[PDB]
RNA sequence: GUGGCCUAUCGAUCCUUUAGUCCCUCGGAAUUUGAGGCUAGAGGUGCCAGAAAAGUUACCACAGGGAUAACUGGCUUGUGG
RNA sequence: UAUCUAGCGAAACCACAGCCAAGGGAACGGGCUUGGCAGAAUCAGCGGGGAAAGAAGACCCUGUUGAGCUUGACUCUAGUU
RNA sequence: UGGAGGUCAGUGACGAAGCCUAGACCGUAAGGUCGGGUCGAACGGCCUCUAGUGCAGAUCUUGGUGGUAGUAGCAAAUAUUCAAAUGAGAACUUUGAAGACUGAAGUGGGGAAAGGUUCCACGUCAACAGCAGUUGGACGUGGGUUAGUCGAUCCUAAGAGAUGGGGAAGCUCCGUUUCAAAGGCCUGAUUUUAUGCAGGCCACCAUCGAAAGGGAAUCCGGUUAAGAUUCCGGAACCUGGA
RNA sequence: CGAAUUUGGGUAUAGGGGCGAAAGACUAAUCGAACCAUCUAGUAGCUGGUUCCUGCCGAAGUUUCCCUCAGGAUAGCAGAA
RNA sequence: GGACCAAGGAGUCUAACGUCUAUGCGAGUGUUUGGGUGUAAAACCCAUACGCGUAAUGAAAGUGAACGUAGGUUGGGGCCUCGCAAGAGGUGCACAAUCGACCGAUCCUGAUGUCUUCGGAUGGAUUUGAGUAAGAGCAUAGCUGUUGGGACCCGAAAGAU
RNA sequence: UUGACCUCAAAUCAGGUAGGAGUACCCGCUGAACUUAAGCAUAUCAAUAAGCGGAGGAAAAGAAACCAACCGGGAUUGCCUUAGUAACGGCGAGUGAAGCGGCAAAAGCUCAAAUUUGAAAUCUGGUACCUUCGGUGCCCGAGUUGUAAUUUGGAGAGGGCAACUUUGGGGCCGUUCCUUGUCUAUGUUCCUUGGAACAGGACGUCAUAGAGGGUGAGAAUCCCGUGUGGCGAGGAGUGCGGUUCUUUGUAAAGUGCCUUCGAAGAGUCGAGUUGUUUGGGAAUGCAGCUCUAAGUGGGUGGUAAAUUCCAUCUAAAGCUAAAUAUUGGCGAGAGACCGAUAGCGAACAAGUACAGUGAUGGAAAGAUGAAAAGAACUUUGAAAAGAGAGUGAAAAAGUACGUGAAAUUGUUGAAAGGGAAGGGCAUUUGAUCAGACAUGGUGUUUUGUAUU
């Protein structure tokens, strides 16, 4: 707050053939007579100095947070969204990917990598490993020296060594079904994270989010309803119910007359 | 964010949207509510009539807890009954089995008669009631018992 | 990744600590790996390099050059090895400094303290 | 200064408000510190429940008259009825408040019952005993929750005689308003021979 | 017939002071004083939509103004010639 | 002294520049229009012009900008009674 | 344009960024892309986030550079000349000769304030001496200031200023003998115990304040590159002691 | 140009104060109120500046009130939704 | 104003808000004061309150929103019925005009009953309210606009300690 | 005359203690004006800056002379809220709390006023001894104008009836807190580029270690570390679970029932007035002066007064952790921050150089290379230096050193040049340059003898 203002500079006024900016008094220094106290001045204070009471954290409604988390969870089960998100799931038999609770019970990084190879997340692993590159700016000397992709997110129900086993393998994240961050479920606001569920995690999903037969276990919460019954508006349009009442169409490209 | 503001679009135009003739000066009409009786009197008398002067009598050390009295209307009276038993109470509309509603427990101080409770009798405990609400509840077949 | 709160992953702090390390800590910083034969014999991966240690260069333009340490220049963060020098235009031989990470130790100068250090690290002489 | 149709805003920022700005960046750090302090106190007093037993009292005013909450400490009358000295209760972990009285049989009875439940639920180690460790719980308030009284049953019978319950209120208000003038009138009629 | 034959002849907030209700409040309850509110007038702002207000500077200062005077120039030519 | 030579070597100032006549034009042009015209590179002088330079006119006016001084201005005050 | 989240498992020491290039292409444009040169370690496309985000001006700021311009100018204080030497080099240094000046309220010999090593010698000329320089108060390295008698030190002047005491919220103000119980100074006691005490006299107002005021006492000759009333030789004087 | 003389050193007076054989003179090139730091990034209806491109739309200098006349509010004119 | 060139250089952030818009939920809404938990300032979870909204009006004491299919009339998009194309009828949300009704305030009338001066039923009135009349709000974010702040940047003469 | 006592002195008497710094936060005193009010004086700024005095790791406040008006709460502090509200205000500009409610933290207390009166039972110091933050003797001293025990209003003190339930002080063992110390995996294998491999490719290994840094370029595996554990050293040890001398033997506290009592703070409450302050409004607090109390009295109950009652506490004496603050100090960890005209004034011998008599003012200034390998030697010059040579990946890195822009300049080359130059449209001339042609296709002359 005192940057640029630790001077006793005073304006010389008019009549001295110099601008009216405050100037440092004294002599024999090389700094005396120099401009001060201005954004345009070298060594002066910046325009509108940055304050710590700027708004840093921003509030979001709990329900909107849960809506985004549910959308990200649902996008994790869309095969095309995961590929578009770029997660090397071509070799995987089918997604969502569910693995037994023995994965929850795993202990070593070598066997965690072996499990990843067995289920097909290894390709995501090599993507993260070969994506390691230096940052492209002054973020290197701000403790952000390297960048790399995001690997699979292993979501469990109980921790019995899974977290530590997957801890060292690069790019793999591990999460509990209870938390299930949106920051991990849609990094960069891009839907379709590649998620490896455990069996217990997959079954706990229904209790933690609710269903049409069970309550959400989040009090006062229920999964959002859609504006539309289906996304196949093309199917609805080309259904007989609509086409029967629809009048015959033109040629889809009007012939140039005259 | 900063990139959506018109300051980003005024870059290159001399006056930054403030005019060449009348510039962006410091406080060219006063600071705050200055001149509200002299040169902002037109704005005052157009948009805030009643701004100047005092009317009522004072109240030194006024506590709002004295005047706490949230009002509950009759059309909203039946929402104070749990919805699990609300249907049963409405269908088994009889005396000697009337639901008891503690309006003070719900957090209201006065019952008002905005209209059309069903003909189900009900005992409603109220700190204060209005005349019309009392007649409506008596006609519906219940009673209002004053409480404190 | 690191876990404890007392270790700092700050590049600035790490570089400052390295470049202002006193000589006692520079001794550990200038540790060197033993050869395959020495590692098999002792059971030690790397040791702080000494003044009369025999080493071999395994990296740089002088790869595969053997020699006995002439000095351990901890201030310059290097070791000067006898028979690893440069001949100048005037014919004088100036020592060529190099980092102990780029040597392999082929024979240790053993003292009572060095032997005890080997036992501490878990060696068998 | 004053311009188009807008509310009159009273923003009190004419002093050096920028020197007195507290922005709570340490909210998370202070939460961690508070949890650490609670854990440290628990380990320091290990078997003890980290907080005293508070009484159930009534909220004072007419707005909050309905609620019943946790008080500072039990009345000397309450601790006597539970059957222990104020000093001993303070010793074995019961909050004792001297200045609070009880003009209320229900509140007195509820706090007596709270004291008896606490005495039944705690075990006090002897000064020179065998130290029977007892798997500490960390909250007397959680182990003895405040529960609101049941003022009435769900359903009853309608007892209607025809006071209208609003004429009653109007008459009570009128009686209170005109009491003093009525007393004065009676005084004059009695002092007039 | 709701003042002057018509078109002129007048005055906010705050404060005070009257008139009226015998009405509301003084917030732990009388009662009686006192005080504060409700509605309508009056005490005045003539700079008349309404600040409470003497000079001097030839010792002077600042922000400005060719929005504005003291030369020239320019239009006009009463007046002068 | 200026001047020429050897050495040494600044500054003011500078939108771009540097020939006029008339016109019109912010009513006194280096530029525009229409005419006169118009030949490298220069030296010493000179003081007509550059409305030359030097200073956000010190006169005048405006500002709800000051300050020094004065008084039966308004509002106070040390002292004194 | 700087930074941030994702992604291109993007470009790169087989050359990233940057810069230069009257070379090419694209866009109405802001601009983007590429050829060539230079360079040597990082950087970009896309989807989003973010802002200390775009300059021709502000007699803007800081730094740098011009024309003017090889120009104004380097003209007060009478004045220099000849020849040797040294030197790469001499109008300017050294020496010799001549001509002059200051002309004893000096351009001489010393000091006070101030400066601080400028003193002296040796070496040396990149910068500085508004020309030059071999010279210098410059640069480098060293040498040099010797007191009983000269000063300070002591005294008090105008004055400053503790104490006692009184103000003041207080930093501090007053006050300097004031409403103070304000000390040191002569001779015996004087080694059964000391410097005690029945020995005696008295009763100042702290202190600081002058390198020209007041004051104890040193002169001559010689001596150094540079100190001398200070060293040496000689010849004295004062103070305090026995 | 022998004195109301000139002058060294010491000492006293300090900023609404000093000092003045009096000029608002002098008080460190500063005086009709020194200098230093801070309040202070003091306020300015006043002057100056205000940084990329293209596309579409596109004015006002008028009404009323204002210690109002270099300024505001209001209505108008304009854009956008 | 600008001799020239490089770099720097001016509508920012915040508290409280207006309009509009997007989003979540919706007569409710807002987890983030705090607690729990954590791969630790993230993320995830959890209350009780409180804010705002769901009632207005009056200075206040206080009183407090259906004479009706939540009214009548006009106009209304859409829908329903109908003569093979014209053209009628029915129903008519939103919304806009108008006449009413209800709640508060003001001015009247004052009925049973009386603590005989309280009560205030009933009826009214060129009066009046930011009201009711099958709720819309609450949070978050964005541009623009407002005010306090150094407040787009630079600029006094001064004043105080 | 000899001894006290009281008050006042003196001592280089014995032992202590205060000052001064730093003051970010904290406790007070003093105290503006700029500013806003579009002027300005009340107001605002602001009970702020400057000035002065005083502490600590926090300070302060703190166990009601409280809030409240309720079915009452119950020391203090802080947060959310109350609330931009009640209220104040040229009722203008503006200002503006508190009760309740939810929470964090919670902790309580002690003197004065009492006769030990069958025993001043209290304490400092000197001198001894010892297990020395101290204990035990003895001895003068202090003190009866009152030092111990006993009681603090929640109470409690005596006097009677029963006759119950209850420990102390110090070493040792480990808790635990702190300062640390050491040990604890995995490639430098092969190939290309390069001065260097830390780059690319192949094959691997460890991973509870793929954070970060160094090393001749982007290094988990070369080094330090990192991760997970292990093993030590020293200080504090009465937050605490076990042994030790094991109990001063009438060595020590709480409870029920009846009686009599029940001391409770004075120039102080309070009142008036004056000044200041507050949202406090016929006066919120504070202070000056004047008056000046009482005993179920006294304070308060947010409108002045008289009379009538209710409610609530108990002032004029004192201590006390935690939640709270903290641009200073000392340790740490971090960032969508800045990147050498930026970020602190200061990345450097920076509060330095130097300016001012002084108070004070106050810069500029980072980068050879991986390694000086910092250029031997020859030659020309008086020398600086040049030309060669040499080192280096590079001298297009030579200390005036990374890159090396622009303004400005030299040379060379090309053009134009009759009192500016520059520009637009259009062509011309010179210079310079991009854009189909073997190519998916037509069918045969198969060249450098799946294909042309």
């Amino acid at each position: 707050e005192k940057a640029g203002h630790q001077t006793s500079a005073e304006s010389w006024g008019t009549g001295r053939a110099v601008a009216r900016i405050p100037r440092v008094g004294g002599g024999g220094t090389g700094r005396s007579g120099q401009g001060a106290f201005g954004n345009m001045c070298r060594g002066g204070r910046m325009f509108a100095p940055t304050k710590t009471w700027r708004k840093w954290n921003v509030k979001v409604n709990h329900n909107e947070k849960r809506y985004a988390t549910a959308s990200a969870i649902a996008a994790t089960a869309v095969a095309s969204l995961v590929l578009a998100r770029g997660h090397r799931v071509e070799k995987i038999p089918e997604i969502p990917l569910v693995v037994s609770t023995d994965l929850e019970s795993i202990q070593k990084t070598k066997e965690a990598v072996a499990a990843l190879k067995a289920v097909g997340a290894h390709s995501d692993l090599l993507k993260v490993l070969k994506s390691k590159k230096l940052r492209a700016g002054k973020g290197k000397y701000r403790n952000r020296r390297w960048t790399q992709r995001r690997g699979p997110l292993v979501v469990y129900a109980e921790d019995n060594g899974i977290v530590k086993a997957l801890r060292n393998v690069p790019g793999v994240e591990t999460a509990n079904v209870a938390s299930l961050n949106l920051l991990q479920l849609a990094p960069g606001a891009h839907l379709g994270r590649f998620v490896i569920w455990t069996e217990a995690a997959f079954t706990k999903l229904d209790q933690v989010w609710g269903s049409e037969t069970v309550a959400s276990s989040k009090v006062g919460y229920t999964l959002p309803s859609h504006i539309i019954s289906t996304s196949d508006v093309t199917r609805i349009i080309n259904s007989s119910e609509i086409q029967s009442a629809i009048r015959p169409a033109g040629q889809a490209t009007q012939k140039r007359t005259h | 964010p900063s990139r959506f503001t018109k300051t980003r679009k005024h870059r290159g135009h001399v006056s930054a949207g403030k005019g060449r003739i009348g510039k962006h000066r410091k406080h060219p009409g006063g600071r705050g509510m200055a001149g509200g009786q002299h040169h902002h009197r037109i704005n005052m008398d157009k948009y805030h009539p009643g701004y100047f002067g005092k009317v009522g009598m004072r109240y030194f050390h006024k506590q709002q807890a004295h005047f706490w009295k949230p009002v509950l209307n009759l059309d909203k009276l039946w929402t104070l009954i749990p919805e699990d038993k609300r249907d049963q109470y409405l269908k088994s509309a009889s005396k000697e089995t009337a639901p008891v509603i503690d309006t003070l427990a719900a957090g209201y101080g006065k019952i008002l008669g905005k209209g059309r409770i069903p003909n189900v009798p009900v005992i409603v405990k109220a700190r204060f009631v209005s005349k019309l609400a009392e007649e409506k509840i008596r006609a519906a077949g219940g009673v209002v018992e004053l409480i404190a | 990744a690191k876990q404890s709160l007392d270790v700092s992953s700050d590049r600035r702090k790490a570089r400052k600590a390295y470049f202002t390390a006193p000589s006692s800590q520079r001794r550990v910083l200038l540790s060197a790996p033993l050869s395959k034969e020495l590692r098999a014999q002792y059971g030690i991966k790397a040791l702080p390099i000494r003044r009369d240690d025999e080493v071999l260069v395994v990296r740089g333009s002088k790869k595969g050059q053997e020699g006995k340490i002439s000095s351990v220049y901890r201030l310059k963060f290097a070791v000067q090895v006898d028979k690893v020098t440069k001949e100048k235009v005037n014919g004088a031989s100036v020592p060529i400094n190099l980092h102990p990470s780029k040597l392999v130790i082929t024979k240790l100068h053993l003292d009572k303290d060095r032997k005890a250090l080997i036992q501490r690290k878990g060696g068998k002489l | 200064a004053i311009s188009k149709n807008l509310p009159i805003l009273k923003n009190h920022f004419r002093k050096h408000w920028q020197e007195r700005v507290k922005v709570h960046f340490d909210q998370a750090g202070k939460k961690v510190s508070r949890r650490n302090a609670r854990a440290t106190r628990a380990a320091k007093i290990a078997p003890r429940p980290l907080d005293l037993l508070r009484p159930v009292v009534r909220a004072p005013t007419v707005k909050y008259n309905r609620k019943v909450r946790a008080g500072r400490g039990f009345t000397l009358a309450e601790v006597k009825a539970a059957g222990l000295t104020a000093a001993y209760a303070r010793t074995i972990g019961i909050a004792v408040d001297h200045r609070r009285q009880n003009r209320n049989q229900e509140i007195f009875d509820a706090n007596v019952q709270r004291l008896k439940e606490y005495q039944s639920k705690i075990i006090v180690f002897p000064r020179n005993g065998k130290a029977p460790e007892a798997e500490q719980v960390l909250s007397a308030a959680a182990t003895f929750p405040i529960a609101q009284p049941a003022t009435d049953v769900e359903a009853r019978a309608v007892q209607d005689n025809g006071e209208s319950a609003f004429r009653t209120l109007r008459l009570a208000r009128s009686e209170k308003k005109f009491r003093g003038i009525r007393e004065k009138r009676a005084r004059e009629k009695a002092e007039a021979e």
